[PDB]
């Protein structure tokens, strides 16, 4: 089990600092060259930094964009790798993956192992719990064999929220939509489709927001 | 910095078909190229390095080719597992840089969207805001348009739209449109309407409701 576990991500305002960590397992981290790679919707994948065998080499390399601000670091006794990030900018936002670009051999510079990732968000927007609104159909509706319900998770920050149905026990026919940003606040919808006999008799969407430590359940009630 | 150019940005194909993604380069990199595969909600995974070498685990239906400034990834007899995002990356010399990726989508038969409209919940109305929501679910292909009408007149102002990524069960796309008004305006109007425009139909699919019923 070769494995890279990232940690340290979160929300910080522009100009602030953040230290990411990456625990390596299943191989000799001492003999490996480790990297941080970030991903965002705007720029796609971007290489950030690389630390080679220290310090016999010119060990550290940096994407031009983070020069002077970010420090990549190594502690082999802990079998882990770090990224100090100072003077953070909005465009430093993304999913930071910890990767490996060399273990052994004659080739290097491609990421043969990736972690899960940890998400950094750089913003002056304040943390805000969502409002959770039930979406019940109309009265006049004739109702087909299938029926669709929904939840509106409005006015929150930061990403992410976790949206499940009947405490996860309803997986199929559901659509959780990507959130959209308006006035430094996210809004997100989710729908779930079921047979007409099923509802009513009881559906409930589950909304958790880790950043504001809230967890709400709303039963969808007809009219 | 070396610039990487992938084509196309998005591409759909049937299971079984053969496909070719092109990766261009702004200055010669010889054969120092890597290809990655990223599945939905997953980390990238190495497919190819040194232009042609497959990694441990990668099926032989995958082949990489090219040298200099032009490179290709060819997938034969496309399988269900092969769909996802694909990106190239040079491993010539730092700074390492990636292409903008290519979304490889599944081609399926055209399906019409299941449209559903939802009045604002009463407990939203207490906060002074009103959101009318419409779901356009399980359609193909992704090209679709929504048209909101209040009392027979269109409204473009106050609308926000979001698309899901292609569905992993049935290869469709879904969409949510949300018209947000002020509660005071919401309650001065009776009829609210949702109109989907998809290639599966000439006339749009109309869902609506009356507030005063």
């Amino acid at each position: 089990e070769v494995k890279l576990e990232e940690s340290g991500g979160g929300l910080v305002q522009p100009g602030g600092s953040m230290k990411l960590s990456c625990a390596a397992s299943g191989f000799t981290s001492s003999d490996a060259w480790m990297d941080w790679v970030r991903q965002s919707p705007e720029k796609g994948l971007e290489w950030v930094a690389e630390i080679r065998n220290k310090a016999n080499n010119h060990a550290r390399h940096y994407n031009e964009s983070v020069k002077g601000r970010f420090t990549i670091s190594r502690d082999d006794s802990k079998s882990s790798v770090y990224l100090q990030m100072n003077s953070l900018r909005a465009e430093d936002s993304g999913i930071y993956y910890c990767t490996r670009t060399y273990y052994y051999g004659s080739s290097y510079g491609y990421c043969d192992v990736w972690g899960t990732g940890t998400t950094v968000t750089v913003s002056s927007a304040k943390t805000t719990p969502p409002s959770v609104y039930p979406l019940a159909p109309g009265s006049a509706a004739q109702t087909n064999s299938m029926v669709t319900l929904g939840c509106l998770v409005k006015g929150y920050f930061p990403e992410p929220v976790t949206v499940t149905w009947n405490s996860g026990s309803l997986s199929s026919g559901v659509h959780t939509f990507p959130a959209v940003l308006q006035s430094d606040l996210y809004t997100l919808s989710s729908s779930v489709t079921v047979p007409s006999s099923t509802w009513p008799s009881t559906v409930t969407c589950n909304v958790a927001h880790p950043a504001s430590s809230t967890k709400v359940d709303k039963k969808i009630v007809p009219r | 910095d070396i610039q990487m150019t992938q084509s196309p940005a998005s591409l759909s194909a049937s299971v079984g078909e053969t496909v070719t993604i092109t990766c261009r380069t702004s200055e010669n990199i010889y054969s120092y190229l890597a290809w990655y595969q990223q599945k939905q909600g997953k980390s990238p995974q190495l497919l190819v390095y040194n232009a042609k070498t497959l990694a441990e685990g990668v099926p032989s239906r995958f082949s990489g080719s090219g040298s200099g400034t032009q490179f290709s990834l060819k997938i034969n007899s496309l399988q269900p597992e092969d769909f996802g995002s694909y990106s190239c990356q040079h491993k010539y010399g730092t700074p390492w840089t990636f292409g903008g990726g290519t979304k490889l989508e599944i081609k399926r038969a055209d399906a019409a969207p299941t449209v559903s409209i939802f009045p604002p919940s009463s407990e939203q109305l207490t906060s002074g805001g009103a959101s009318v929501v419409c779901f356009l679910n399980n359609f193909y292909p992704k090209d679709i348009n929504v048209k909101w009408k209040i009392d027979g007149s269109e409204r473009q102002n106050g609308v926000l739209n979001s698309w899901t990524d292609q569905d992993s069960k049935d290869s469709t796309y879904s969409m949510s449109s949300t018209l947000t008004l002020t509660k005071d305006e919401y309650e001065r109007h009776n009829s609210y309407t949702c109109e989907a425009t998809h290639k599966t139909s000439t006339s749009p699919i109309v869902k609506s409701f009356n507030r005063n019923e």
